[PDB]
């Protein structure tokens, strides 16, 4: 029941320092012989290891990062942290914290692959400002119906930076949901839609609500989608 | 640094096929090679460690083998929920290094899209903007053409498309096309038509509506 | 307590021995492996070298050990410790404290050529390698 | 000398089933110095396990070894078709080095009686002074089969040889060829040449016969 | 990549000697031993001998003591095993395996094997006799036919049917060794009884050791 949970802002300006924290629960860092590391994944590309820290505070860095990475550990909070200095647009990426082993050549060391991962946090490097989304319904109608099936959804428009999360009925409705990749509009603001197909017969009896969260803006919107009788 | 050469970059296969992904290291990593499966929107998940041991709970159709410096990941019979990007990683020494990744594509039978259209909401019109959404649901293959006509005038430069990753159950795609106009432009026209071409359709289809009728 | 220059992979400290290097193998998961490395460097030795393993010991240490290699350790890597250190007067000792198995040897005098050897502690699905390097004078 | 006894000599199962092979030593094997080998026809043995329980490099997870003292076990958790082979155990704790007699792991199917065909010698061979009579047992299971030659209802002995194919990869059956070689003078002396076949698929021993010249 | 490559197949007369070679690569030859295992046709594995390239110590199974000797050439990383006074039960495949440096052990680094065949026979092409389909070789709606490949030496022969066009239902059997020292083999195929009067069937027998190629037509009756 070890769990890793990243935290930290989603937006950083170029030349600034990116800061993230990983909170460990279900076990103690100070009692562990493992190492606590960071791995990143720029959008649409592979995985790169940034570095790790032991519970003593000893650190180990990827030399290809040219000393831009600093890692710290706080055993009294069961946390460890990442600082990446002077970021550029190339540092926009998904950042993971993970538990893993050390390096062959160390005297007494656990050799292990990253097994427990955080969920990943997206950090966007840009000079643009945060903007919360507008949530609009995609109401079901005869023009979104086929057989005993009706499609509905929500349009999540004009937000920055990524990401937003969309659930339906607070997670109770998951089957048939399609939450599309966001598209960068001409305005520099993102837009996406999340749709779901449900039984047509349920449209008068079951309420359908999209739950939209944009953490960079601290916005939470619940939009009930009203069916149309036409 | 130890470099990991993973092959192939992309892999296309049908359900029930045997697939093999290889990884070669630039020097001895002993057997400290891991295989990860990354499904969409998820962190990479550890499948195999020490080149050939399965992580707890991994299906038996997954197996790994080695040959000194050449490592293999084999799925003995592909299933639809195997869709993911697979990565090898040496954990022998720092810095950790990963393979380039193998993106697994599932081949399946043709499936026509369900085509639905959504007029802009009244609330959006109040804010001064009109977005029209065309939905293509659960089709295969990915290639699909979606055009917009407004009062029989073909549109250009005012629509954007986005497509989902292959579904983990039926391996289909879905697509959404959004036509965006100002409120003023929207209210000067009546017919809003989404034009859809797909291999699964015997003829290109129109899904349309008249502004304000519903 | 006798001082053992070597690796203690068990959860309990012995009432008889103290080990220089320790990693509780019960603290790591099945996907983990332990590497424990000991380096002796003296003109002449008078040292107890050994291992404390809560599982199976591979090979028959310290009568036999593995000669290290850039390949995965295999039956043909088994050697006699006598031949590996190349001194004739090696005393071997074994002990047991619960499910902990203790294997030791005593090395006295100088070593003609720097040598290394490995012994494995396998506990169920997990393995811990103990590698000892012993220097010649210089 | 440490005698290793593997029982049984043949195991029969289908893909997906669990395999358990046994190796018993006449005395305890020192320090679990026991190895398991796999061998397929025409190939060198392949190391699967050493130290009783250490999986060799590049061997898939589904193979595991266990045991100590005089009793050791090789387990295949879910057998795959490529696993049908002969398996040898081996001890290297005491000289001389010894091997077990082997266990054949074989594909199991429903009992199939052999199709029995008999061929009299050819006219071209008889001109040379020898007569070879051939009897064919085709596509049967299991492999255990007995062939008897009867010349004028006189059981033959010491003048026939037989050979068996490896198990067919498609239908898991075997076939057997048995040649009876006589002088030509001895062949003209007699009339009825009979091939008597006993097999589990046959309720009664079956005889296929011909009359010389008919 | 540890690798042992063995010398080619040998045919030897009874009483003669044979020298088998095993060439190593991918590791330090002088840090290990070489272990020899033999497998008689259709039999199990038998430990034979061991040599330490490091020290020159040897060990032989009691059956082969004095009759078998070993030596190496370290500059070419080749280990040799010499067998004197070959008899007919020395016919077997001989494997070299990377061995322990200090005592007889073997592992998973095997050579591909060297077959030694002890025979008083000399090279001879086969005679190909038909196994003609008759009423005595029908089992319902199918018929069996074949070719008897008799009295050849040494192995192998290869058999195809209709120049490779006929593969389904073909069983080419392992050869048997007659008392004469010559091999003989059967190749059969099952085909529809419907095709006997209409389809032609030819076995293509190739004995490359004697450069014998025989195409034999097998007709009914
Ligand atoms: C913890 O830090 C010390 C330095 O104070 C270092 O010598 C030691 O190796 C570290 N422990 C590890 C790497 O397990």
């Amino acid at each position: 029941q070890l769990q890793l949970q990243e935290s930290g802002p989603g937006l950083v300006k170029p030349s600034e320092t990116l800061s993230l924290t990983c909170t460990v629960s279900g076990g103690s860092i100070s009692r562990s012989p493992y190492y606590w590391g960071w791995i990143r994944q720029p959008p649409g590309k592979g995985l790169e290891w940034f570095g790790s820290v032991y519970n003593n505070g000893s650190t180990y860095y990827n030399p290809s990062l040219k000393s831009r990475v600093t890692i710290s550990v706080d055993t009294s909070k069961n946390q460890f942290s990442l600082k990446l200095s002077s970021v550029t647009a190339a540092d926009t990426a998904l950042y993971y914290c993970a538990r893993h082993g050390g390096s062959t050549g160390m005297k007494v060391v656990v050799i292990a692959p990253p097994d427990y991962w955080g969920q990943g946090t997206l950090v966007t490097v840009s000079s643009a400002s945060t903007k919360g989304p507008s949530v609009f319904p995609l109401a079901p109608s005869s023009k979104s119906t086929s057989g005993g099936t009706a499609a509905l959804g929500c349009l999540v428009k004009d937000y920055f930076p990524e990401p937003v999360t969309v659930s339906w009925n607070s997670g109770a409705l998951t089957s048939g949901v399609h939450t599309f990749p966001a598209v960068l509009q001409s305005s520099g603001l993102y837009s996406l839609s999340s749709v779901v197909t449900v039984p047509s017969s349920s449209l008068g009896t079951q309420t359908y609500i999209c739950n939209v969260n944009h953490k960079p803006s601290n916005t939470k919107v619940d939009k009930k989608v009203e069916p149309k009788s036409c | 640094d130890i470099q990991m050469t993973q092959s192939p970059a992309t892999l296309s296969a049908s359900v029930g096929d045997r697939v093999t992904i290889t990884c070669r290291a630039s020097q001895s990593i002993s057997i400290w090679l891991a295989w990860y499966q990354q499904k969409p929107g998820e962190a990479p998940k550890l499948l195999i460690y020490k080149a050939s041991s399965l992580q707890s709970g991994v299906p038996s159709r997954f197996s790994g083998s080695a040959s000194g410096t050449k490592f293999s990941l084999t799925i003995s019979s592909l299933q639809p929920d195997d869709f993911a990007t697979f990565y090898c990683q040496q954990y022998h020494s720092y810095p950790y290094t990963f393979g380039q990744g193998t993106k697994l594509e599932i081949k399946r039978t043709v499936a026509a899209p369900s085509v639905f259209i959504f007029p802009p909401s009244d609330e959006q019109l109040k804010s001064g903007t009109a977005s029209v959404v065309c939905l293509l649901n659960n089709f295969y293959p990915r290639e699909a053409k979606v055009q917009w006509k407004v009062d029989n005038a073909l549109q250009s430069g005012n629509s954007q498309e986005s497509v989902t990753e292959q579904d983990s159950k039926d391996s289909t795609y879905s697509l959404s096309s959004t036509l965006t106009l100002s409120k003023a432009d929207y209210e000067k026209h009546k017919v809003y038509a989404c034009e859809v071409t797909h291999q699964g359709l015997s003829s290109p289809v129109t899904k349309s509506f008249n502004r304000g009728e519903c | 307590k006798k001082v053992i220059h070597g690796c203690n992979f068990s959860s309990n400290v012995s009432s008889k021995y103290t080990f220089t290097d320790s990693l509780d193998i019960s603290l790591v998961d099945d996907s983990a492996h332990i590497s424990c490395n000991v380096h002796l460097s003296e003109p002449k030795y008078n040292h107890l070298v050994g291992l404390n393993c809560p599982g199976d010991i591979i090979p028959d240490c310290f009568f036999q050990v593995y000669q290290p290699e850039s390949e995965e350790l295999e039956p043909s890597n088994i050697v006699y410790l006598d031949s590996q250190i190349n001194i004739g007067d090696i005393e071997y000792y074994e002990d047991a404290e619960g499910d902990d198995k203790i294997k030791l040897f005593l090395i006295v005098g100088s070593v003609p050529k720097t040598t290394s050897f490995t012994c494995i502690c396998k506990k169920d699905k997990k393995s811990a390698y103990m590698t000892v390097t012993i220097d010649s004078a210089g």
